[PDB]
């Protein structure tokens, strides 16, 4: 703050650090899993 | 200040060749990631008014409730105006300023003089610049100026009943949903002129209101001048998470 | 300065159409956003011109209330129509319709309509006197818009 | 004559800088207002006849 007669040393004592983690809207996946499986047990 | 963490982007795998089965290249490549952060702040809004202890007697009716109500309503007017189009110098950056500085100011062909009106198709064309967030309709807010609303009321594409269902203008005189977007009229838009915004669409969930203290009223008695000072202060700001979620249309240059 | 000079001519080259009437609501400003608190008044010639309006002819255009099926015009753009015959004569620059903010107007009055009779025996006459004191005033300086024929 | 009163319009506040967080500018500006009045009157209309 640095305006009173008594203030704090560094901004890290004026700040609240949060572990909350956020992400934006992400693209969707469509053609990844629309076809049907074909299991091969050989080469 | 308050800080939150933003998770990084995505990574890619690799297609290993068939000749690398007997070497360490079989296992592929590396995927690295680094976090980031953002911060929020606040701004202070203040106003005051004085009432000498002799004008109270020097009148037939009281004048205090008028003073207090004027204080509160002035405070609300200023905060809403600043949220509309406040700059960044000591005041929150207004929605229109955010849209302009994000290059989301779509310059339409409507004219400020009045040669060309504002059509509903033009309003709906702004949804493109929203990008990925424009696909969903329940998460959007539409706000139009007064003159935009009056030009909407005279749209050739909404007159006939056969053109637009039962909500034809000729039968109602009012316009409700435009292209599925509800219509809200606000009068705090800038003055009507060339290159000025007349409608804005925002992603509602992207914006937050950091706030430290609410509106507080303090009363001080100044016996040295025989007055009754009143003080009203608050600390708010308008902040958003990411750099997207707003689009604004403007008249032609 | 709410007299809107529209395009309808004073002879009959251009008629008076529903769009001209509905466009006046803009000049009402903030008051024009609520239809339930307005009144529209049109003259004889304006009403007869509306009866021939091109945009109220067909069933497809305007619901079931096309002119061809009824022959009279009721609600227009949501505004009920009232016909009055006391407008000035159809001439260049004169008016043919008016929209008023109803609640903005009051009619002050000091005394009702009173009748007094006097007997003048010197002339064998009975004089009858009818008097009243009224006026028409508004609260604030707005709420009325009128459209006029072209110059 | 009958006279009524008219309330004034709205004011606005100010955003103070952080540099003035301790001085006397931390309260910003002042909002003021004055009232107004209107008037009403009447006119007289009359008619007469004899028989």
């Amino acid at each position: 703050n640095q305006s009173s007669s008594v203030e704090v040393s560094s901004e890290s004592y004026e700040t609240i650090f949060s572990q909350r983690i956020i992400r934006d809207l992400q693209k969707e996946l469509v053609v990844g899993a629309l076809f049907e499986e074909l299991p091969m047990s050989s080469k | 200040i308050l800080t939150m963490l933003v998770e990084p982007d995505a990574g890619r795998a690799t297609w290993v060749a068939a000749s690398a089965y007997g070497s360490d290249n079989t296992t592929g490549s590396e995927v690295t990631g680094a976090l980031t952060e953002i911060h929020f702040s606040t701004y202070k809004l203040a106003a005051k008014s004085f009432i000498t202890d002799e004008t109270e007697e020097d009148a037939i009716f009281s004048l205090l409730p008028l003073l207090r109500k004027r204080l509160i309503e002035a405070h609300a007017v200023s905060i809403e105006e600043a949220f509309m189009t406040g700059d960044g110098s000591g005041k929150p950056k207004g929605l229109l300023t955010l849209a302009s500085e994000d290059s989301a100011k779509v310059t339409t062909e409507a004219k400020a003089d009045g040669s060309v009106l504002v059509t509903a198709k033009t309003i709906s064309k702004l949804r493109r610049k929203l990008g990925r967030h424009g696909l969903k309709l329940s998460k959007l807010v539409l706000i139009v100026s007064m003159d935009a609303y009056y030009d909407l009321l005279e749209d050739e594409e909404w007159q006939d009943v056969a053109q637009v269902g039962n909500d034809a203008v000729k039968l109602q005189g009012q316009v409700g949903r435009i292209y599925g977007l509800p219509v809200v009229v606000s009068e705090y838009f800038p003055a009507k002129a060339a290159g000025k915004e007349f409608a804005v669409i925002v992603y509602k969930d992207n914006f937050v209101m950091p706030r430290q203290r609410a509106v507080t009223v303090e009363r001080e008695r100044q016996a040295g001048k025989q007055r009754d000072a009143y003080y009203v202060t608050q600390r708010v700001n308008l902040q958003r998470y990411f750099e997207n979620g707003v689009v604004s249309g403007a008249y032609a240059a």
